[PDB]
RNA sequence: CGCCGCUAGAGGUGAAAUUCUUGGACCGGCGCAAGACGGACCAGAGCGAAAGCAUUUGCCAAGAAUGUUUUCAUUAAUCAAGAACGAAAGUCGGAGGUUCGAAGACGAUCAGAUACCGUCGUAGUUCCGACCAUAAACGAUGCCGACCGGCGAUGCGGCGGCGUUAUUCCCAUGACCCGCCGGGCAGCUUCCGGGAAACCAAAGUCUUUGGGUUCCGGGGGGAGUAUGGUUGCAAAGCUGAAAC
C-alpha cells in the first residue's frame, strides 16, 4: 500500500517577531473528495521549547500553537498558549519552602480571553541561620492579591502583541520581582502555565496585521 | 523517495514517545503535530515471549526496526518524549528506556531536547491495589 | 460591609433610646406632610406602590430615604420591638449622626 | 513495651494524619510515617549520556534532571533495601552519608 | 427562545417544533437541561427528564425555571381512597386487575 | 546560694514583670510635646485607645498590640 | 484464635439466640 | 400534656399501614400544615392551597411554591443557577 | 464519547490465562461530559475539648496566646444523676455511578483454596436530611496548683540591639541576625529521684508514707457471657452476676 508515498508536507511558519518563522514540516494524508487537506491541518496544534525561537533564551518556558490556516504550500501557525517543562516545574520545589499559587482570567484589548498561573518560591538570605523560612500567611494573602493585582493592568490593557512581546524577557516576572522584596524576597516567580480558553473570530485582516 | 528536504544542513524533526511501563516498552514516532504515526513497534512485536516483552532486550530491536522504518521514510532528528503509567501506578520509567534511549542513540537518529511529560495527577486518586495492596 | 450594617444597626439602637421618631406608615404620612420627618426607612419587601408615594413625598418634601435590606421582622428587630415595621421616620435624633453622615 | 519514644511516626500535637499510598505494595500509610524521600537522577544512564552527547543536534546545551518523589511503606522498604535495621544505640542516629 | 439563552440554563415547556405553544417537560417538578448552541445549522441539544439528550430547533421557546409541584410522588397514596378520587379525577385508567388471575 | 534577698537589678529588669518581688509595673507615663500650638499632654505608654488632641485634632498615638507607635518625632521624659 | 473473632462468634450466637427468643416468645 | 410520643399527627390514622410509611408521611404532612412565613406582607398566612399553589392570607398574593414545602431546596438551586447565569458574562 | 494517523497485538503477572480487538484494542493530537479527589509545597509545624481539619476568594459568628497602673470581687477545681459532639463501617429517604470495592462470578498456585495473584462487578465509598455512639477513640499515662538541672532549636505575641538588607527620602511597619519574657508541640545529656526494668523533668517531691477531687483493678478462665432494666427500624449499645 505504501502510505507514507501518497502522504504530503507542509511546512509550519511560526509568527512573527520570536526572532524566526521556522518551525518543522508535518504529514498531510492527501485532499480527497471530502477530506480537503485544510480541514484537520486548522486543528492541529504543535508544543515547541526554546533556543530556536527566543533568540537564545532559557531552554524552559515552552510553547503552545496551533495552526490558524494554510496560503501557498505554507501552513502558519497563532498562539494557543504557554508552558513550562516538567522538570523545571518540579525543580526548585525544596521541602524548606513555601510555594504561592495565582490564577486569574483576564481580557485583552481584542476578543481574547485568557487565564495565566503564577508561582512563588520563598528565597533564604544570605548569611541566615534559620533553615526554615515560612510565611505569616497575612502577606501570603496579600502577595496573591498583588500578584493578582499586577497582572491586570498589565494584560487588561495588552493584546497579544504586547503580551508576547512582554513574555520575551518575562517582564511580567522581573516586575513581580521588583514590586516584591518589600514583602519578601521570593525566588523566581514566573507564571508557569498560560492557555487560551476562548477565540471569537478567524480574522486573516488581524492574522496580516500580526505579519505586519 | 526524499520527501521532505533536500540539500542537506537543515534538520527534519520528529517526535518520538517512549511509554516505558513494567510489562511492556512502546516507541511511537509522530510529526511536530501530534496526529500522524510514521511509526509503531512494540515489545511484544519483537518478542515472542510475554515474560520478555519488557526486558530491554526488545527495547533494541522494537527502537532498531523503528529507527530503519524512519530512515527509510526520512526524517532525521527526533525530540524524545518519556513518559510511564503515571495515574495512580509508579511515575518511575519502566526498564526499556534505558535500553531505547541507547538504541536510538546508537543508529542515526539525532536526539534534540528531551523532556520527560509524564502524566501527573494532581491529588492521588484512587489506588488500584486497595487496602493493603500487593503481597509477595 | 460590616462597618456599614453595624452602624446603622447601631445608629438605631442609639435613636432607640435617645432621640425621638415615628413609627408606621399613617404617622409618618403626618410628619412626612409637617416636614418634620428628616430621614425615613423604607423596608426591603415593602409593597411598591407606597415605596414610591413615599419616596415621591420625600423628594418633595427634602427629606433622605434610606432603603433598609431586610424584612420587616428584622426591621421591627432592628428598631427594638416585637411586632414588624415597614416604614420609619427619624424626625429627631438624640446624639447620632444618620441625618448628617449620609446625606 | 516500647520500641520507640515516637511510636513510629512523628505523630506528637495532631491526632489524626492524612493516608498516602505506597509505590511499591500500594498501601495506605500516614505520611509522617511512611518512607518519604526525593530520589534525583539524570535522564539518562550515565554510561548512555556520553552516546546522546555524540549523536545530539545541540553542542551540550541541555541536561535535564529527572525528580521523582519517592513514598514507600515500611512493611515493603526493608524488602526493598532503603531502612535496614539498627542497634538499640543505634536508632538514635540522623541523615546517613 | 433557546438561541437566546446560554448553556446550561434550566427551563421547562419547551417546543420540539417552532411554533407548537409548548410540548416537552410540561409535568409537575421537571424540567430540561439546554447546551451545544450552533451558530451555523441553529440546532440545541437539550437533556430532557429522561435523561435522553434530543437536538432541536434554536428557534423554539421555553419558559425559563421548574414546573411548581415538585415532589409530588413523595407522598405515598397510603391507602386505595385516595387512589380512587385521583384516578377518579384524572380518567378511567384503574380497572387494574391481575393477568394471571 | 542564689541571693535571693538583695538580686541584680538587671536579672530582675530580665526577669518576667510578675515573677520579681515588688512586682512593679514595665509601663509608664510619657509627655508628649504636640506640635501644634503650645500642648504639651501625658499619655499612657501602652495606648489601647486612639489620643486625640482636643486643640489641633491631629492623630498623636496609633493603637498598636504591645505599645503605642508613635507620630512625627515627638519627645518623652520618663517620671518615676 | 482471635479475641476479635472470639467476640464476633458469640456476637453471632448471641444473634441467633435472640431470633430463637423470638421465635418462642 | 404530651399525649402522643412517637406518631404525633399521623395519629389520627392509627394501626395500619406501617411504622416505616407513617414515619415518612409525618414530616411531609407536618411540612403541608404548618404556617409559613409569608415574603410580601411579613406574615405567617401561607395556608396550602391546592397541590404546589400557597395563598397569603393578607395581601391575596397568591404564590406557586412547591408540592408540600414552601420552596424546594432543588429549586433554590435551580433559582441560584438563573441567576448565576443571569449575571455571568451577560447571557 | 466524538473525530484524525499508524498497526497487530494491548492489559495482567514469579510464569500463563480469564478481558478487548481489521466490527481498529492499545498508542499519540484536539474537544466535550461525569463524579471522586486537593499531591509535590507538608515539617518529630499549626489549630481544635476530642473525633478531626490542607486549591483561590468573599461573608458569618468563635477561640487560644500576648500587651494591658482596664473592669467585677471569690464569682473557684473535680464531678453521682443528666446532657452536647464523636473516626471508619452499618440502617432509612432523594440525586448519580469517576475510581476502588464486602459479597458474587470466573482465570491461576496448591494434594486440598472459597485466601494470598489477576478480570468483571452489586451494597458501599459522594452530597443533603435522621438514627446508631463504637476503635490500638493511644501518650496503652484523669483534671486543677506549687517546687525540683542544663543546653541547642521551632512556632505564636511583647521588649531591647548609631547590627545587616529592602522603597524615593526623614516619617512607620517588611525580611535576616543576637538576647530576654509568657504559655505550647517537641529533642539530647544527667546520680535529682522514681521504678521490676524498658523508661520517665514526670511515670519525681512515697515507710522520711496526707495539696483537692472523679472513675475503675483484686490470680487466669467462665465472660464482657446468661438473666433482668433501658435506648435503637435493625445490626446492636449501656448496666451486668452465678455455678464449675
Ligand atoms: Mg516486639
Ligand atoms: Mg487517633
Ligand atoms: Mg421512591
Ligand atoms: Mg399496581
Ligand atoms: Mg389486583
Ligand atoms: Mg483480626
Ligand atoms: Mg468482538
Ligand atoms: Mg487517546
Ligand atoms: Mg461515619
Ligand atoms: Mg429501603
Ligand atoms: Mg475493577
Ligand atoms: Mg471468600
Ligand atoms: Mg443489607
Ligand atoms: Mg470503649
Ligand atoms: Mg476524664
Ligand atoms: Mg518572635
Ligand atoms: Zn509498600
Ligand atoms: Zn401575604
Amino acid at each position: 500500500v505504501d502510505p507514507f508515498s501518497k502522504k504530503d508536507w507542509y511546512d509550519v511558519k511560526a509568527p512573527a517577531m520570536f526572532n524566526i518563522r521556522n518551525i518543522g514540516k508535518t504529514l498531510v494524508t492527501r485532499t480527497q473528495g471530502t477530506k480537503i487537506a485544510s480541514d484537520g491541518l486548522k486543528g492541529r496544534v504543535f508544543e515547541v521549547s526554546l533556543a530556536d525561537l527566543q533568540n537564545d533564551e532559557v531552554a524552559f518556558r515552552k510553547f503552545k500553537l496551533i495552526t490558524e490556516d494554510v496560503q501557498g504550500k505554507n501552513c502558519l501557525t497563532n498562539f494557543h498558549g504557554m508552558d513550562l517543562t516538567r522538570d523545571k516545574m518540579c525543580s526548585m520545589v525544596k521541602k524548606w519552602q513555601t510555594m504561592i499559587e495565582a490564577h486569574v482570567d483576564v481580557k485583552t484589548t481584542d476578543g481574547y480571553l485568557l487565564r495565566l498561573f503564577c508561582v512563588g518560591f520563598t528565597k533564604k538570605r544570605n548569611n541566615q541561620i534559620r533553615k526554615t523560612s515560612y510565611a505569616q500567611h497575612q502577606q501570603v494573602r496579600q502577595i496573591r492579591k498583588k500578584m493578582m493585582e499586577i497582572m491586570t493592568r498589565e494584560v487588561q490593557t495588552n493584546d497579544l502583541k504586547e503580551v508576547v512581546n512582554k513574555l520575551i524577557p518575562d517582564s511580567i516576572g522581573k516586575d513581580i520581582e521588583k514590586a516584591c522584596q518589600s514583602i519578601y524576597p521570593l525566588h523566581d516567580v514566573f507564571v508557569r502555565k498560560v492557555k487560551m480558553l476562548k477565540k471569537p473570530k478567524f480574522e486573516l485582516g488581524k492574522l496580516m496585521e500580526l505579519h505586519g | 523517495s526524499l520527501g521532505p528536504q533536500v540539500a542537506e544542513g537543515e534538520n527534519v524533526f520528529g517526535v518520538c514517545h517512549i511509554f516505558a511501563s513494567f510489562n511492556d516498552t512502546f516507541v511511537h514516532v509522530t510529526d511536530l503535530s501530534g496526529k500522524e504515526t510514521i511509526c509503531r513497534v512494540t515489545g511484544g512485536m519483537k518478542v515472542k515471549a510475554d515474560r520478555d516483552e519488557s526486558s530491554p532486550y526488545a527495547a533494541m530491536l522494537a527502537a532498531q526496526d523503528v529507527a530503519q522504518r524512519c530512515k527509510e521514510l526520512g526524517i532525521t532528528a527526533l525530540h524524545i518524549k518519556l513518559r510511564a503509567t503515571g495515574g495512580n501506578r509508579t511515575k518511575t520509567p519502566g526498564p526499556g528506556a534505558q535500553s531505547a534511549l541507547r538504541a536510538l542513540a546508537r543508529s542515526g537518529m539525532k536526539i534534540g531536547r528531551i523532556e520527560d511529560v509524564t502524566p501527573i495527577p494532581s491529588d492521588s486518586t484512587r489506588r488500584k491495589g486497595g487496602r493493603r495492596g500487593r503481597r509477595l | 460591609t460590616k462597618k456599614s450594617l453595624e452602624s446603622i444597626n447601631s445608629r438605631l439602637q442609639l435613636v432607640m433610646k435617645s432621640g425621638k421618631y415615628v413609627l408606621g406608615y399613617k404617622q409618618t404620612l403626618k410628619m412626612i406632610r409637617q416636614g418634620k420627618a428628616k430621614l425615613v426607612i423604607l423596608a426591603n419587601n415593602c409593597p411598591a406602590l407606597r415605596k414610591s408615594e413615599i419616596e415621591y413625598y420625600a423628594m418633595l418634601a427634602k427629606t433622605g430615604v434610606h432603603h433598609y435590606s431586610g424584612n420587616n421582622i428584622e426591621l421591627g428587630t432592628a428598631c427594638g420591638k416585637y411586632y414588624r415595621v415597614c416604614t420609619l421616620a427619624i424626625i429627631d435624633p438624640g446624639d447620632s449622626d444618620i441625618i448628617r453622615s449620609m446625606p | 513495651t516500647k520500641k520507640r519514644r515516637n511510636n513510629g511516626r512523628a505523630k506528637k500535637g495532631r491526632g489524626h494524619v492524612q493516608p498516602i499510598r505506597c509505590t511499591n505494595c500500594a498501601r495506605c500509610v500516614p505520611k509522617d510515617k511512611a518512607i518519604k524521600k526525593f530520589v534525583i537522577r539524570n535522564i539518562v544512564e550515565a554510561a548512555a549520556v556520553r552516546d546522546i552527547s555524540e549523536a545530539s543536534v545541540f553542542d551540550a546545551y541541555v541536561l535535564p534532571k529527572l525528580y521523582v518523589k519517592l513514598h514507600y511503606c515500611v512493611s515493603c522498604a526493608i524488602h526493598s533495601k532503603v531502612v535496614r535495621n539498627r542497634s538499640r544505640e543505634a536508632r538514635k542516629d540522623r541523615t546517613p552519608p | 427562545p433557546v438561541g437566546t439563552m446560554p448553556e446550561g440554563t434550566i427551563v421547562c415547556c419547551l417546543e420540539e417544533k417552532p411554533g407548537d405553544r409548548g410540548k416537552l417537560a410540561r409535568a409537575s417538578g421537571n424540567y430540561a437541561t439546554v447546551i451545544s448552541h450552533n451558530p451555523e445549522t441553529k440546532k440545541t441539544r437539550v437533556k430532557l427528564p429522561s435523561g435522553s439528550k434530543k437536538v432541536i430547533s434554536s428557534a423554539n421557546r421555553a419558559v425559563v425555571g421548574v414546573v411548581a409541584g415538585g415532589g409530588r410522588i413523595d407522598k405515598p397514596i397510603l391507602k386505595a381512597g385516595r387512589a380512587y378520587h385521583k384516578y377518579k379525577a384524572k380518567r378511567n385508567c384503574w380497572p387494574r386487575v391481575r393477568g394471571v388471575a | 546560694a542564689k541571693d535571693l534577698l538583695h538580686p541584680s537589678p538587671e536579672e530582675e529588669k530580665r526577669k518576667h514583670k510578675k515573677k520579681r518581688l515588688v512586682q512593679s509595673p514595665n509601663s509608664y507615663f510619657m509627655d508628649v510635646k504636640c506640635p501644634g500650638c503650645y500642648k504639651i499632654t501625658t499619655v499612657f505608654s501602652h495606648a489601647q485607645t486612639v489620643v486625640l488632641c482636643v486643640g489641633c485634632s491631629t492623630v498623636l498615638c496609633q493603637p498598636t498590640g504591645g505599645k503605642a507607635r508613635l507620630t512625627e518625632g515627638c519627645s518623652f521624659r520618663r517620671k518615676q | 484464635m482471635r479475641a476479635k473473632w472470639r467476640k464476633k462468634r458469640m456476637r453471632r450466637l448471641k444473634r441467633k439466640r435472640r431470633k430463637m427468643r423470638q421465635r418462642s416468645k | 400534656a404530651k399525649r402522643t410520643k412517637k406518631v404525633g399527627i399521623v395519629g389520627k390514622y392509627g394501626t395500619r399501614y406501617g411504622a416505616s410509611l407513617r414515619k415518612m408521611v409525618k414530616k411531609i404532612e407536618i411540612s403541608q400544615h404548618a404556617k409559613y412565613t409569608c415574603s410580601f406582607c411579613g406574615k405567617t398566612k401561607m395556608k396550602r392551597r391546592a397541590v404546589g399553589i400557597w395563598h397569603c392570607g393578607s395581601c391575596m398574593k397568591t404564590v406557586a411554591g412547591g408540592a408540600w414545602t414552601y420552596n424546594t431546596t432543588s429549586a433554590v438551586t435551580v433559582k441560584s443557577a438563573i441567576r448565576r447565569l443571569k449575571e455571568l458574562k451577560d447571557q
